[PDB]
């Protein structure tokens, strides 16, 4: 089953996102923004090691702009993000992870909260027949 | 010619009782077949050298396989059946590529063991103990059993 | 199919004394079931042919299960009693996701041992010896008490 | 269990250093500062290996912003993180240790100490069932 | 309950000549505790069925300590003394952290070995043979002498 | 069991082997109604001896010594598990103590077929106590009369 | 213990052994009020031996060897670790040079059974002490007389 | 050695068990006043034998052999590490070529009491010396008489 | 002179059934050649000194080679033929940089074994037993047939 | 106290023939103390319970000590004498940091072996056994001479 | 002094079959000299104490030497001569950087075996059996004969 | 070798040992005056044993027979490697050929101090030659008369 690319992975979570939080998320990253957001960030895919089956590791990020310390809200997409989310047929996520950097800075009028996050795909299992 | 043949392409076949469908046992993982034969000692010290007699002996065969365990697939629900009746396993090689047999013979189920990792998947092993002549079918005319 | 059991859903069970209660052993990170079989041999050579030949013997079987000691559950304190009573230990094979039973047979103790690393938690293995017939409860009907 | 977000620890430490050392210190990160001040940076947030028990580390550091040479106050600052705080209940403390760059410098017209810490914290143990 | 119990709390213990101090052994790093049961063979194969026939076993158990080794210690000066008087010793496990012992039993000494590397401390090794029963203490009441 | 047989041949001819586990001892009762399988039995030994009388003639040619084949006895040799309360244990005793002439029988009890029939006397009748191992029987019986072979003569096929 | 046994059969219809570290030999003291348990045992053999008379006529049909049963003796082995101050040893000792008879029965601890009782004469007490090892006895016991079977008579079951 | 004896119970009651290194053979010298332990002691041997005469009598019910005790012997066989420069055997060879009778002891060095006492004749004295161990010697003694056992009797606890 | 030869320059070659044609076993990637002498001991501890005298026993060798395995390779096809008759088989050892011949001599296919990950090529393994002498053509002048 | 004894000042010293001077053996990295007892099995099973009875046997010891050879050194010309010579050795384990001795005995050379590694320096290794007692000098006044 | 001796100095060496060459082993990578003696047990419990008594036995000796496998290097023209003529080898263990001699023996080549991988070098493996005294020439004088 | 010592007894009080390297079979050559050692030499036995004769009466009171002893008798079991040109084996079969005796002698080489002497035939001179080994021999002794012990006696240390 031929590898999925990270577009599909970025639907999936963003489709999560808006239909259990009501939250209003973009994929476009950004370099210079304004007024309070919240941005999905690819970081990078790659293969993971298991003599099982076909699996791979994508690490992305969520960057969350807000006038406001907001905890409710960073709280709530950590929770979302680690409940797991649906795939396309035929891939099983495994394991969600924090991974990277975790970050919460203040950027020009505006507090910036970066929350990266590895996934866990298994796309087939590594058996002959 | 080919210069290799891909380790994924050779699997291990069982016959069903009746004989009628040639399984591949499922989830195969690895695979390694013995074939060793004994050493006599004709070392008499009439001979003029200096180096020690030797001829051959008897022959015998194994095969072992492992992988990944499914409870339900056929081929795993005859290789009970054959561990707990003794009887005889009819078991054959395909290289599922070249689409021609390998290795063919009876064999005894000498062990059926497998283990669950709690961070893995459930993995068997399996031990068959030769029985008999292991015909080479790759220098014997047949054999070609597709399923 | 399932093309899979992943490992973290087959479990170890013992009965308890009574056997009312089948109780899950706590602490369980490994689990290895061991089913081996003798190979007799008849190798006489009045038969034709060059391999020597053999039929499947004795059978027995073992189970080993490693894992974290926890020296209050109920199931701990049960197989030290069965290991100082030297009383036979009813055990069975629970694949807790997909609910069936696999394997339940009667057991003795032979090793209760356990170690205690200074820089990681105290941990505990066990292995029971096969006294009779293993079920196979993956052919046979029935053999599905979960708890 | 789920994983805690950095934030969730940043919020820790800093009620724990107020309530135990009176201390006013913040969790945004800013970069051009002035007048003393301490602050907490968070670093980053691995998954961390030990084949018994679910553990996590999370790297962050103290910035300590001070106009003239604050001796004992970084060192209370130190104790107190190295005692260990409260944590939201299911997870534990196992070990606070030092790690990164600890680093004292002079910059525009203040003393700046850069002290870093990693944390680790069980949330469960590896077991099936 | 607790899940689980720290290594670092579980430590082993010796009672002095007159038995009236229990010392903690100074300088513990790992421990081993090793409980073992024989396995009898009752094959009679007038019995249907194919599956090989055991009882229980005589027991016997053993204990391994090994850390870091200081001559002075009161401890390590007591052990000396049981194993050059072939004496036996009062050893227990102590759960130090939750105040609750384990297991008790008289041993012998049956190896006392220490090895010194140049780039790092002075290590030593203590095995402890069973002589008899080793009591367990989680099962029994009493037995908490903490010291 | 396909590929006409190419590699795996279960065309039964014979069996070429006879598996231990398959041949046991039955003894009969003593109103001779009930075979007894003997309990615990784990080793058998059959010996059927025949003398040889030597004639050698001191006129004949060649240089070879003459003889001739002499009386015929048997005997059986059994051990095994031994549990006090099994009623064929508990009629070996009876045997053993009255001096009664006992049946014997041989079973290959995987062919269902009889190999040896006759009539014996306890000779020995001993067992062991092996502190590490299980008390163990062994027994001799020393053969009165003929040993009927049954693989020659036809019927004898009471399996128990 | 559960499932309709299914596969656990705990049903309890037979031993199908008798572990060896169940069966003791017992002795009665002189006054026969107290039956000691020799101290130590680590084995034991019980022979029971009979002989066979040959009524070989030459005028029979067949061609085998015609036996009977003739007379019977028994005899035990014991051997084991050795205390010198065992009250059990120190009434051997006694029996062996004052040439008395000695009543001496075997026991079965598990069961609670009786086996076999008889009178006796230890015909040799002798012991090695190795040095590398433990200093062990053997016991050779002669019977005269009747090895009463108590696994088929009833009575005779005192513990001691 | 505490705690009630909960788990270590020290309580002597017995010794269980007499380790091989604590029995030595001792002899007597010429004159009678030294006892000298024999150097190298590595075996030790004690046979005591009672001979058994049969009184089967054709008039006695039962099925059984009648037997009574006849005469009783004793010997000892040790062996062990040899060297030519000790006292005990610059003894046993004034005994053995004097054909004179020693006076022999068995002594449990550990609990400081004697165990048999005889009078015996050297009727095998012998010695091994493989080339790739120490050269090994073996002494046979026969009693002409008693053994007094010590254990039974009181006295006879001279160390030396 | 050459200081060295690489590892990649020494073969394995087998003469066919009729001996005309030596050909490369196809697919070698491993070659270790075993040439051993007994030690027969005579110390007579009649003599001076104090070191253990030994002399010169019996002289045996056998060859292990492995590497990828091509099914279709007549040299494949030939050692095959080999093991199945239990004919002796000759074999020869060649520098193919200097293309001079190394050692030659008569064998017994003793094992013949091979093995198929599912992640690389399947790979074989020989072992060949010496039937007497091995001539070493280092030293002896001529056998250098190289094909 | 001192809770730990650094490796690098527990040191292994000899006494030359005359005995008058004790020489640290020079270029040592490592040393191991072993000191074992036997186990004697005296199951009389006559006792309640259903553990294993053992006693104490006889007591042994032995010393290894590697590390860098340096021929022209005295102590190694006096090893040496000893290895030839089968005269027994007198050593010395002591603490040349406490300054204390801990443990004196004879020995015997059994093995002095040593490995000249192509790209590392030459480097010894020495077993000694010993004949009789090691007698410990933590618990005994005296065996303090340190040179 | 110089507190160590560089391993890349010392060398084994051969002495032709007439004597009058001294040859260094070419190719030469590793050097291990292995130096035995027995232990003869003389345990007699008439002796006080506890310990177990012993005496020195008998002594042995060998030699392993690896490197690179050049065959036409003269040196081991000589080496396959020996080997094959079952004749006892002249050995000498040369320090090149002090010009000291260290170990002369007569010694027979009781294994010569070496490998050829294909990624690497031609290796070879020599193993000498001591026949009797291995002469210390660093306590006896004499013995400086380089070549 | 010092600090008084405290932990290394090299006071020598005795040997405790013996290896068997240091014990020797030495034979005189037929004018007498050479003592050849037996070359090849890898083991040796001395077998010394007397007869005991039973005086046991019917009227002493006891159970023990009483025994004296009788004759005295000697003999050497020696094996090893063999050369046929040692000068020791060329003597030994002209002694084996000729019937003459043949002076013998136990040689402790380490000590120099003569161990026994006597004159013996050889009454055995076997030797074997297995294919995978040396050629060993193997020499039985049988004594004529007294064998001297020179362990009591003073004299005999002829070392050669």
């Amino acid at each position: 089953m031929k590898s999925l690319s990270f577009m599909r992975v970025l639907e999936a979570v963003r489709t999560m996102l808006q239909e259990k939080g009501g939250l209003d998320v973009s994929i476009v990253m950004r370099n210079q923004v304004e007024m309070p957001t919240t941005m999905i960030e690819m970081i990078d895919q790659e293969e993971e090691e298991s003599q099982t089956a076909w699996k791979e590791k994508y690490r992305f990020a969520i960057h969350h702009y807000t006038n406001e310390q907001d905890l409710a809200g960073v709280e709530k997409i950590d929770t979302l993000i680690q409940m797991g989310f649906i795939l396309p047929e035929g891939y099983k996520l495994v394991a969600v992870r924090h991974c990277g950097k975790q970050n919460l800075v203040k950027e020009n009028t505006l507090i910036h909260a970066k929350t990266s996050f590895e996934v866990s795909i298994c796309r087939e299992l590594k058996v002959k027949i | 010619a080919a210069k290799a043949v891909a380790g994924k392409d050779v699997i291990l076949a069982v016959f069903n009782a009746a004989g009628d469908k040639l399984l591949a046992v499922a989830g195969q993982q690895g695979l390694t077949v013995n074939r060793s034969k004994d050493s006599i000692e004709i070392t008499s010290k009439d001979t003029v050298g200096g180096w020690k007699s030797k001829i051959g002996g008897m022959k015998e065969w194994s095969i072992e396989n492992d992988g990944l365990y499914v409870a339900d697939a056929e081929s795993h629900k005859e290789l009970a059946k054959y561990f707990e009746s003794d009887s005889p396993v009819c078991v054959k090689i395909i290289n599922q590529a070249s689409k021609k047999g390998l290795f063919g013979g009876l064999a005894i189920v000498a062990d059926y063991s497998f283990e669950a990792p709690f961070d893995e998947a459930m993995t068997y092993s399996v031990k068959l103990d030769g029985m008999g002549a292991l015909v080479d079918l790759t220098i014997t005319e047949g054999g070609d059993q597709m399923p």
